[PDB]
DNA sequence: AGCGCACCTAATTTCCTGACGGCAATCCGCAC
DNA sequence: GTGCGGA
RNA sequence: UUUAGAAGGAUUGCCGUCAGGAAAUUAGGUGCGCUUAGCAGUGUACCGCCGGAGGCGG
């Protein structure tokens, strides 16, 4: 949760990440030659949770 | 005076966040303007009236925590997790989530407008830039805090600008195809995060950081950007980021 | 000072190893 | 303190 | 008032044995470097004198 300035006052914003976009980017980068990084940090039991 | 320009020169930051759910690299622009707004709020409680309404981001060197393999790819590192609140909190080994960290040397250009913009203001900024952070990272040292007049006092480096025309004007059915094709054509552009969009309506929920303000659930939005040297820059207004707020949209744009 | 060449070209063949093996430990919230 | 459920 | 706020990766180790790079050649013809100029801060710092360091005569 972060604060953002809206017109002399502030608004509190809570960020929810996108799962559908993450799947879409990873499929379309698998057959491309632009720079990419693979993150290897989650386990099988953590992903299930 | 009234208007003016202040340079924060060669700032070293260690361990800043570098993960924004699709991008591992430069931190999001909202943190870099959040540093400026936090500096404004701490300066206005010491009774030095000032208002920062534009930030410029110049990059001099970088390093990502990890290593580079033989094939040329990047493998990232993380610190060992400690104790995290929750159910499995009295255990000795904790869980590993998704994270990335970067080190940067940068210089900031601030447009200030107040009742007096002198070197005493620079001393007041110097006594306040040792308590803040930048993007969740500590500040180790700085060179000087000084006032600039023209585009010949700015040191050598590379600024970050917005290139939204090279995205909206490319070939593809959807925007992600537009981004991939625009990155295959020009190889000096990077993808960046530029703010948030709305997924709900403004109201009061239960469990907030500050329980007396207005809330909205959000999702991050992404765009394109590129680098331009100091000596090839035309004006000092074509490198300054600003806050803009429509209905449902929270953005940072150079315009 | 004010200069620092024009022309052409840079060969062909026959190959580039057989063996074995590449760690153990730990990183799961939740109903009942 | 138990076992569970999937990739 | 920053995808805010938090974090010990660590202990141990035998890469080894053998080997034929080799035969042939044509770098060649041309060419204007060239106007001007004063080396020194005085060319050295010498005999004495008081006087327990600081001074004064020629």
């Amino acid at each position: 949760q972060v604060f953002f300035p809206v017109g002399g006052s502030y608004h509190l914003l809570s960020i929810l990440p996108s799962t559908v976009l993450n799947y879409e980017v990873s499929d379309r980068l698998y057959r491309s030659k632009i720079p990419k990084i693979r993150l290897r940090l989650l386990s099988s039991n953590a992903a299930s949770t | 005076m009234m208007k003016g320009y202040i340079l924060l020169e060669k700032v070293n930051i260690e361990n800043a966040n570098a993960f924004n759910n699709i991008i591992v690299g430069i931190p999001a622009i909202t943190s870099f303007l959040g540093f400026a707004r936090a500096l404004e709020r701490k300066l206005n409680a010491k009774e030095i009236a000032i208002r920062i309404n534009g930030v410029g981001l110049e990059f001099h060197e970088y390093e990502l925590k990890g290593y580079k393999n033989k094939r040329g790819q990047y493998v990232t590192s993380c610190p060992l997790p400690g104790s995290i609140p929750g159910q499995n909190e009295k255990k000795l080994d904790a869980h590993i989530m998704n994270q990335a960290y970067i080190d940067l040397n940068m210089s900031f250009l601030l447009e200030v407008e107040g009742p007096h913009v002198d070197m005493s203001t620079c001393k007041s900024i110097k006594s306040t830039m040792e308590t803040l952070r930048i993007a969740g990272g500590i500040i180790r040292n700085y060179k000087k805090i000084r006032l600039i007049d023209t585009l010949a006092d700015i040191p050598y480096g590379y600024f970050l600008t917005l290139r939204q025309d090279n995205l909206n004007d490319a070939a593809g059915d959807d925007m992600l195809d537009k981004m991939i094709h625009a990155l295959q054509q020009e190889d000096t552009l990077v993808p960046i995060a530029v703010g948030f969009k709305a997924l709900s309506e403004v109201g009061h929920v239960e469990g907030q950081r500050d329980p007396e303000k207005d809330h909205c659930f959000v999702e991050s939005i992404f765009s394109l950007g590129g680098f331009e040297c100091s000596k090839i820059l035309e004006d000092i207004n074509s490198c300054l980021w600003r806050y803009k707020t429509e209905e449902g949209l929270y953005l940072c744009t150079i315009i």
